[PDB]
């Protein structure tokens, strides 16, 4: 339920 | 929340029938 | 005006890809006419 | 009053500048009115939801059981699959991650009808789409990023490197190449770039990341122009130049220093950069994104040049289109750095032949083909407005005359 | 162009020397006609009702004139009041079918589309010609002027080398397609070569030359003009035999073609007026403002004809309209003066077209008499067949 990548908006 | 776990979800069953359905044609249709 | 360089892009496009003396003219004219 | 034998060409001339200027700036009109949506597009796609499925076949069925076939737009597609299928996953920086999404999900969104794969016998058959250096023979069939652990200090082979490469043809790029690297002392390479057509008057498309232990150590993105004066178009210009009033504002102008070897290929308007925190590194990957994307979206339309018998004008702009993509390549070989992190590693018979055949090669005389496959918007655009066969309409006048008497 | 740079003694004695009034300087190269459709004032387009129902009516008027005098003296009249109804009906129906050829290029009343296709269609049935080919037929002249082996739609030279091979082939001067060509290129009946031109479109009535998406409309074309030869043309003989059919008919038609060939063969040839191959130097602009020749006429005639003269214009800006086609002439006159080349209809300029410029050579690039050419090119068989001595 959780992102774990990278973008460019925190 | 629920968004990755929609996608998460949404991926596993998209790949599923993709790869089914890959090695259907393949093997029908090009081994041959 | 266009018609002599349109007339080269298809010959050039004979390439890529992997009587009848009026059908060209036919088609660029219903192409540049009807739009 | 009369003319003269001269001021007719004035007029020629003044006439194909008039034209040229009226297509170039329709080309931008559409960028120029909201810039932000050139990265803003799939948190939009987001937004809107997802989209229900309206073809006979599947309102029958859900109105037979109850399933509802939802659907997805490509930028919402392609950023679910994600960085999908690459075997090297999971040792990626999430940045290098986050970019080679986003590059290869507009290449298969936009160029849907066109992509194929580059041919086979060029690149896959010996080996270059999976490369490692403890095993420079492929005696386990590539998949020694799994079957040989790797070596400590000192031994035979420290450090490590892995390569993975995909190729792609189209109709107007003759190639289109992202490849990355990965060193054990922990360094990390991405590398993309995309050639047109020697037919085709349009500027090379490039970047470059190189990043060191987690942080981005150099960052290079550039429209490198093709002809003999380094010009570009006048709308790829006026492109750039929005795009970084519009996203890198506010951030160092004096960073952007011009490395000596690109002095001789790269545009006026080239960004490197070593970025200091987190806000330039977020700035230039939505500037990255944005410029890409825009660039392939004025690719869409794009004609090539022929030569007509008799005319020498195009006889030289071809010239000069061989010319600048052979100089691009001639430049870039020399970029010693790719060249001796590959060469100290596997060799130098095995380095200069992968460099020349694969990342800068040049042969006039043969470009790949393509397979265009526009038909299927046919077929796609029918299922969603079908056409019922002359026994179907008395069925529905009977059910409008008869449900109309309310 | 062939005469270049020179004083304008030259061009002037070259002037009255074969009829024309003012020759052509030189055009310089790499341009387009659709350029000098800029220096036209934008009042020119206007459509007016006026000077269509005049331009519709005036020829109609002479015709049934011809008409209502030829019957009330059916005949009891001698052959010159035969042939001045004769040339009187066949001018009117030129007038008539210069409308019919607007209408063909969408440029009469482009308001209302499905009444200007009707009326050319109409307009152009008695002559036995079709629409839709006529316009295609037209375009492709339009798109290949003046270019050699390619401008088959127009008057086309009979070049010194297809002769010689011909000459070759057929063992001497006495072959069939020699008398042929001798009779057609050298006595006055080339002032109805137009009827050839008559009997090659029909193209075989071959529908495999045509785009597929358009075979309905190409045999609507044809259907309308035998229509007629199978409605019309029962009529008129049954009504009035032979002769009520040599007076009625066959000679306002011989006197169609005369001005339809007239017009085309003095537009587009003259001695000064080069043929060059594709690649070898064939422009576009160069052709179709250098290598036009404008036909002056009486203004009764003219206005008898609705300026089917004047091609000049119609070719820089082809959406302009027919009525406006003097006028736009004497603005281009000012500014493209220099270049342009001009004459006069009369008695030397047709006798100079049928006794002096039959063959055209590449070499000298010119027209030169048949006999003599054929004669020197004789000579040179027998020198050749003295070079032939082993
Ligand atoms: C009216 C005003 C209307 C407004 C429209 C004006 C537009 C002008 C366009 C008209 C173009 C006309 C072109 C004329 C033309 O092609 O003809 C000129 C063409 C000559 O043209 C060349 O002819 C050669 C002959 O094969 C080849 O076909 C060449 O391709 C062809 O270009 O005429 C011929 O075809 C001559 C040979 C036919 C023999 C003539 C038969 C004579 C029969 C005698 C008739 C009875 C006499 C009593
Ligand atoms: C008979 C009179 C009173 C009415 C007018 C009749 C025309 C409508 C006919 C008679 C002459 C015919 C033409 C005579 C010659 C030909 C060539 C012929 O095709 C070929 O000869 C093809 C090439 C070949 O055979 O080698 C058929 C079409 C066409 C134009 C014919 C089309 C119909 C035409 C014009």
């Amino acid at each position: 339920t959780t992102g774990f990548g990278w973008d460019p908006d925190g | 929340k629920k968004s990755f776990k929609k996608k998460y979800k949404d991926k596993a069953i998209i790949y599923y029938e993709v790869g089914k359905f890959v090695l259907n044609y393949f093997l029908n249709n090009q081994l041959t | 005006k266009t018609y002599k360089f349109e007339k080269l892009i298809t010959n050039y496009k004979k390439m890529q890809s992997f009587f009848g003396t009026y059908y060209f003219l036919q088609k660029l004219l219903s192409k540049y006419l009807d739009v | 009053s009369p003319l003269s034998p001269e001021d007719i060409m004035r007029l020629v001339q003044q006439h194909e500048d008039v034209a040229a200027a009226a297509e170039s700036e329709q080309l931008v009109a559409q960028f120029r009115d909201d810039p932000q949506g050139l990265y803003e597009y799939v948190n939009r796609a987001y937004a809107e939801g997802p989209r229900r499925v309206t073809t006979p076949i599947s309102l029958l069925q859900e109105e037979i059981t109850g399933a509802v076939t939802e659907s997805y737009p490509a930028a919402v597609a392609n950023d679910i699959i994600g960085m999908g299928s690459w075997r090297l996953k999971d040792d990626v920086d999430p940045v290098i991650e986050f970019l080679v999404a986003r590059l290869e999900g507009c290449w298969r969104e936009i160029l849907d009808t066109d992509l194929c794969l580059y041919p086979r016998e060029k690149w896959k058959e010996q080996g270059w789409d999976l490369v490692d250096s403890m095993d420079p023979h492929q005696e386990l069939e590539g998949f020694s990023y799994a079957d040989i652990p790797d070596p400590a200090k000192g031994e035979a082979g420290y450090p490590r490197l892995q390569l993975e490469n995909r190729v792609y043809c189209s109709k107007v790029f003759r190639k289109l190449h992202v490849e990355v690297g990965l060193r054990q002392d922990g360094l990390q390479v991405l590398h993309v770039v995309v050639y047109p057509r020697y037919s085709y008057d349009m500027p090379i498309f490039g970047m470059d990341i190189v990043m060191v232990d987690g942080r981005v150590t150099l960052a290079v993105v550039d429209c490198c122009p093709v002809r003999a004066d380094l010009k570009l178009q006048p709308h790829y210009m006026e492109t750039m130049a929005l795009l970084q009033r519009t996203f890198l504002e506010g951030t160092d102008p004096a960073l952007r220093r011009i490395p000596e070897w690109g002095s001789k290929i790269f545009s006026p308007l080239a960004l490197c950069i070593t970025p200091s925190g987190p806000e330039e590194l977020a700035a230039f990957a939505k500037y990255a994104v944005a410029l890409h994307r825009a660039y392939l979206t004025m690719s869409l339309n794009a004609v090539p040049v022929v030569a007509g018998p008799g005319d020498r004008r195009e006889a030289a702009r071809l010239q000069e289109i061989q010319d600048g993509q052979k100089r691009f390549c001639d430049n870039q070989l020399v970029n010693k750095k790719t060249r001796r992190v590959l060469e100290v590693a596997m060799g130098v018979e095995w380095t200069e032949a992968y460099m020349s055949q694969l990342m800068f090669d040049f042969d006039p005389k043969y470009e790949p083909p393509y397979f265009d496959a526009s038909f299927e918007k046919l077929y796609t655009y029918f299922d969603e407005n079908p056409s019922f066969g002359e026994m179907a309409d008395e069925a529905m006048e009977l059910e409008r005359g008869a449900e109309a008497e309310r | 162009t062939s005469l270049d740079g020179l004083p304008e003694t030259q061009k002037y004695v070259y002037a009255d020397e074969w009829g024309f009034s003012r020759v052509g300087a030189d055009f310089p190269p790499g341009s387009h006609p659709s350029l000098f459709s800029q220096l036209l004032p934008q009042a020119l387009f206007a459509f007016d009702a006026r000077a269509a129902v005049a331009a519709v009516a005036v020829p109609l008027a002479a015709m049934a004139a011809g008409y209502g005098w030829l019957w009330y003296m059916h005949s009891i009249a001698p052959v010159w009041q035969q042939a001045l109804c004769a040339a009187l009906i066949g001018t009117g129906y030129a007038g008539l079918f210069k409308v019919a050829h607007e209408c063909a290029m969408m440029r009469f009343i482009p308001q209302m589309p499905g009444l200007q296709a009707a009326l050319g269609t109409l307009l152009m049935a008695p002559a036995l010609y079709s629409l839709p080919s006529w316009r295609l037929h037209h375009l492709h002249h339009l798109l290949h002027t003046n270019m050699l082996w390619q401008d088959v739609w127009g008057w086309h030279p009979l070049t010194k080398v297809e002769l010689a091979d011909e000459m070759v082939r057929s063992g001497g001067s006495g072959g069939a397609a020699m008398a042929a060509a001798r009779l057609v290129l050298t006595t006055p009946i080339k002032l109805f070569a137009s009827v050839g031109h008559w009997l090659r479109s029909w193209d075989g009535l071959d529908l495999r030359h045509f785009h597929p998406a358009s075979y309905v409309e190409v045999l609507s074309g044809w259907a309308a003009p035998l229509a007629f030869a199978g409605l019309v043309l029962p009529a008129v003989v049954s009504a009035g035999g032979l002769s009520g059919f040599v007076s009625c008919y066959l000679a306002p038609w011989l006197v169609f073609h005369f001005w339809l060939s007239v017009l085309s063969l003095t537009a587009h040839t003259a001695p000064h007026i080069p043929w060059r191959a594709e690649g070898d130097g064939w422009d576009a602009g160069r052709a179709a403002v250098a290598g036009t020749v404008t036909l002056r006429l009486p203004r009764p005639l003219e206005v008898l004809l609705n300026n089917a003269n004047y091609m000049l214009p119609q070719a820089v800006a082809p959406g302009l309209p027919m009525w406006s086609a003097p006028a736009a002439y004497a603005v281009l006159a000012a500014r493209l003066g220099p270049y342009l080349t001009e004459a006069s209809m009369s008695l030397k300029l047709l006798t100079n077209h049928v006794t002096r410029w039959q063959i055209y050579d590449e070499e000298a690039h010119t027209y030169r008499p048949m006999e003599e050419v054929v004669d020197e090119i004789e000579a040179d068989l027998q020198q050749l067949a003295a070079a032939a001595q082993q």
